[PDB]
């Protein structure tokens, strides 16, 4: 490990002596500071034994006036003959020591010898910078691109349960903050005036103080992440703006009325049971905002939902039924017993691998405009299920990697027509086109139930 | 002994000299510094 | 294949008028739609589920404020002049 | 001998030490040399692993010598020369 | 297009009106409101032939009958009778059987629910704009934002400003003291992450969220200009020290004190050469003509240049004679740090942008003496920073380039920063150059 | 080329100082705390002339890295003369 | 009308289903290209 | 004779008569012909500069019949077929 001067430490064992060495210091480097050129030069740049001036380095000595050349050896000569062993180059205000033949440069009193009337402060209080952060090299983390936002967005904003909840103003009437850098409601509010409304300049507003309360909620890629994100928000601002503390659990635990709840909930059924025996325990009922669906190796969508709601097998060791004792593999399936108003589909084609490992399933799964969801339905007796039919209004697509990687948006509106929403462009599209699309959220709404 | 020309490059000599031990006492007490306060670089 | 006419013992379940006298019943029938059964609603949706029947058939019925230029669904206008 | 200083006395008292003396700081700046030393000090502290003054020194100062430019050279000897002849006797 | 004048005639008589929307909603409500079964046989079941759905049936507004229209059982009804108004119980629209068509262009009709408060929904509220009423509009992409931060690293780079940021000035006497609302509390925010110990890189963000909501130009990909956002930002920095004063001129805030420099424009007499006029220029920084060019000296040199006016003949006070004034620009008065631009975009008013590719040389210290007015000697500078775009003008990004301590020059390419030799950084093609003054003689 | 004393005229118009070699630098405090700040490569009158009189300077700021330290309560870099205030 | 075999009701209920539901659907396009022609006179 | 109004009368009042207009609804849904008889009714509003109801009906209707898929007729009247063998005898 490097070194420090021991003449100077040794000094500094000592308290007087260690104050008065930054006296010195502080002095010379004031009067090198403070002093007209030609002063500089006659009477700290000339040599007190030779009389010339920049003989190389002259130093001022630490304990006397005298100043002495380097290139003849004069404030070495200086050391020896009375043993003054320090020195201030007076070029720069460093401290030389003639005993050691080197500057004493590493030590922080000296260096900072301007605080020494507080060092006990500056050296308790307050740390050298880290080796990392000293000279301040560091990227610049953007927001990221916000394309996995729009296009959630869009289809929030031509959603017909949505708008309609919107532009009833139920949250409006209802907000306590009332501004939209501070509440996420609002600003989704904003975003539906400026589309929808009027002024009294770019309908952007909205979305910019929206992308901020985003990120000052959750500091920090996925579009149905930011699905979820929203839909949480607009759960939670319900919460928040309610009369009470025995209503905040009934709405967060059992039953909840926000608009998230009575639009985009279902439940599933998973049924686990025994193959020999056929013991129904246990089944369960839990809910789901979206459903998640496989697609390697399937060309349709109804092959996905066909593979989503069919008999798995559980291999979990250690196991035996309850009423006849087998250990053979239980049965499991999964199967609707509430849907929703609007069914939000997720392809997923995006595994994340190991390490920093993904990819991208970019296969074409066939969807239809129509979508009628009876054979995923639980309950010999005629509880066959009736037609229940949902109509197709929104697609999320993205095109490219999974790291790098850009989404669009697609809605049906008002009449049965169809736009392409690519960030700031919006053009219109045929249906026979957005079917070709490769899906990555499909928005179904209900349309008929017989 | 002594010439125009000679005399001309102490003059030139003592200021370059001056100079270069200026930059140099900069440097090496830059780098000491540097190494006594981060063992690891 | 003739019709011969309906079968007398199908006439057994049988037993018997204005528009406007429906008011009685309508007054306590709660809402209806013209295409999605109420009896599969309330088995396979969920008892608080909100509905729009054919919502893309017609654009967005509403009215924009004068001085704020919020949009306004058309059961939201009053209130917002209101108070 | 010992009248070098006498000639130093003028020149700084005159202000034409100043001259002489940024003129050259001046010159080797633009033409790349403060930056050329500092890097050989560096290249020199790191082909001899050490931080030591006197040592490296030793090293680079001939070498920094060796480096200024013919033109800068012979343009301050003659300005120096110039203000010289203003005040010796031969 | 025109309206029924028939309904148009019966609304004129007010007493009449309530009555049709009275109709209209009653009928609407039992529609909503009646068991398949009931619907059925009491709304869609035909008056005159007794049977379900003939075609669309019709409820009369009238009386209580119902019609079917497929042998036209509504039409016959309205023939005398006289009853012309039918809604149909499929959609609760309203007929005209003269008109022989729905009216459907009534806003109170459509919108009967209303009809108790209409006057004040007609003059209170409008009906939606043509090109809002499906709500179609884009959505910009945020993730614009090398033109912000190569500007930002020069920014933390540069000794002046880190010298202000970390002597805490601002944060003493800021009143806001917060990084999402303070402009300025965002840069020492910065500062705090990149040079100090934490307690992500939150302070760009801040720094967005800022900016775009004071200004939303700065947002999206439109092609904004590097430069646009140094002016942008010094700005902010003199409005911060404005606005935290207790209550012709010359500034004594940071940006002040270290960029700003002055222009001279003055007549002079070309036989005296005493100047008779002379207007002085603040500015932050200078903007270089380089069409043509080759070299930054070549640029600095159009610049500061005499010109014979051929207009101005007047008559020397000093002299004592009548003159053609020369006219002469030079800098009046030289900054801490001098900022220079090359114009290389052209965003014209025929639409297209253009940019300038040439390399121009700059130098690594630069003498700033041949520029200035009224014997000068030398002003040296050195080049501390470089702002650059590569490559095309809307697929482009900007990078920053940074001397630090000791000598080292770092490339910034949002967020990969990477070491990086002189003698390339000096092979750049550079659009923002920062120079620090060095020496003065 | 040529040989060189120095012309009498010139002598008379200086030449003999020298004080005493052991008081030399300290000589100067006094007017040193009369004398304001001075740069080694920034001349007081061309500064005058040609910059700003408020200007900020930092003569030869790349030439060492900055100077500051970290807080141990709120880890911001204060500046050595900024640190005290901090403090308190 | 024809002679009433069980082929002649049943075409007669699916005929008499198709127009209800053709009417409807032409109604509400009629109404709203109206509304939206009158409102907007320059689409 | 004149009794299509009664079966129709007991269809509703059992209920199938619910089942039959669903079925329906359900099956042109499917097949795409609710959107078709919607974009026709549009392209004949369009090439007759008009939005009268009656006149787009008689260019509407008869090419809006034409198209229900000849699987939804059969598959519709079958079931018909099937409520009268109920309640009509031979
Ligand atoms: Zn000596
Ligand atoms: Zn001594
Ligand atoms: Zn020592
Ligand atoms: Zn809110
Ligand atoms: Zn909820
Ligand atoms: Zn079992
Ligand atoms: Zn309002
Ligand atoms: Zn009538
Ligand atoms: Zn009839
Ligand atoms: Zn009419
Ligand atoms: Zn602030
Ligand atoms: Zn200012
Ligand atoms: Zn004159
Ligand atoms: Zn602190």
């Amino acid at each position: 490990a490097m070194s420090i001067c021991p003449h100077i430490q040794q000094v500094f064992q000592n308290e007087k002596s260690k104050d008065g060495v930054l006296k010195t210091c502080n002095a010379a480097r004031y009067i090198l500071n403070h002093s007209v050129p030609k002063e500089k030069f006659l009477n700290t740049m000339k040599c007190g034994t030779c009389h010339e001036i920049n003989s190389g380095a002259t130093f001022m000595c630490l304990q006397c006036g005298f100043c002495g050349c380097w290139n003849h050896s004069h404030f070495l000569s200086h050391s020896k003959q009375i043993g003054h062993i320090f020195g201030i180059n007076s070029n720069n205000g460093l401290l030389f020591c003639f005993k050691c033949e080197d500057y004493i440069g590493n030590i922080d009193l000296i260096n900072d010898a301007i605080l020494a009337k507080y060092w006990d402060d500056v050296c308790t209080k307050t740390m050298v910078p880290s080796m990392e952060r000293r000279d301040g090299l560091s990227g610049l983390i953007n927001m990221g691109n916000t394309c996995f936002m729009s296009s959630i967005l869009q289809c929030l904003i031509h959603n017909p349960y949505f708008i309609r909840h919107s532009m009833s103003q139920i949250h409006s009437n209802n907000c306590k903050v009332r501004s939209p850098d501070k509440c996420f409601s609002c600003a989704l509010d904003k975003i539906v005036h400026e589309l929808y409304g009027a002024l009294n300049t770019n309908r952007q507003t909205g979305f910019i103080y929206l992308l901020t309360c985003a990120w000052k909620i959750n500091q920090n890629q996925d579009a149905h992440e930011f699905w979820q994100f929203i839909i949480n928000q607009i759960h939670q601002s319900y919460v928040l703006d309610l009369p009470n503390a025995k209503e905040v659990s009934r709405a967060n635990n059992k039953q909840c009325e926000c608009i998230v709840h009575t639009v985009f909930e279902g439940s599933l059924e998973s049924s686990i049971v025994c193959p020999g025996c056929q013991n129904n325990s246990k089944t369960t009922i839990d809910p789901f905002l979206d459903l998640s669906l496989d697609i390697k190796d399937k060309k349709k969508l109804y092959e996905c939902l066909d593979s989503f709601h069919k008999k798995e097998q559980l291999k979990d060791f250690n196991y035996h039924c309850g009423e006849c004792n087998s250990t053979q593999d239980a049965i499991k399936q999964l199967g609707i017993h509430k849907l929703p108003s609007v069914l939000v589909l997720q392809l997923k084609r995006f595994e994340h691998l190991l390490n920093g490992s993904n990819r991208k399933l970019d296969d074409f799964i066939e969807f239809p405009t129509y979508l009628n969801m009876k054979n995923y339905c639980s309950t010999s007796e005629n509880g066959k299920v009736p037609d229940i039919i949902y109509e197709l209004i929104g697609i999320v697509s993205h095109k490219g990697t999974v790291n790098e990687g850009h989404y669009i948006a697609f809605c049906k509106i008002s009449g049965g027509q169809w736009f392409k929403f690519n960030d700031s462009m919006v053009s219109s599209i045929s249906q026979e086109e957005v079917l070709k699309e490769q899906a990555y959220l499909l928005f179904y709404t209900i349309r008929q139930v017989n | 002994t002594i010439t125009i020309d000679s005399i001309s490059n102490g003059i030139l000599n003592n200021l370059l000299t001056t100079l270069i031990q200026d930059i140099v006492a900069r440097e090496t007490t830059q780098q000491q510094l540097l190494k006594t306060r981060y063992p690891d670089l | 294949a003739e019709i011969k006419g309906i079968k007398p013992k199908v006439i057994e379940e049988y037993s018997l008028d204005s528009w406007k006298s429906l008011m009685s019943s309508a007054k306590d029938t709660p809402l209806q739609y013209d295409h999605m059964n109420r009896e599969s609603l309330k088995k396979y949706f969920n008892p608080n589920a909100q509905l729009i029947e054919d919502p893309l058939d017609k654009p967005i019925q509403y009215r924009v404020c004068e001085k704020c230029g919020k949009p306004l669904a058309l059961t939201a206008i009053v209130d917002h002049l209101e108070n | 001998a010992q009248l070098k200083s006498q000639i130093q006395q003028y020149l700084v008292e005159s202000g034409n030490y100043e001259l002489i003396s940024n003129e050259l700081k001046a010159r080797l700046l633009q033409e790349g040399w403060v930056d050329k030393v500092k890097d050989l000090t560096k290249s020199e502290m790191n082909i001899n692993e050490s931080t030591n003054f006197t040592q490296i020194l030793s090293t680079v100062e001939p070498k920094a010598l060796e480096m200024v430019s013919d033109s800068t050279r012979e343009t301050v000897l003659k300005q120096i020369r110039e203000f010289l002849e203003e005040i010796v006797d031969t």
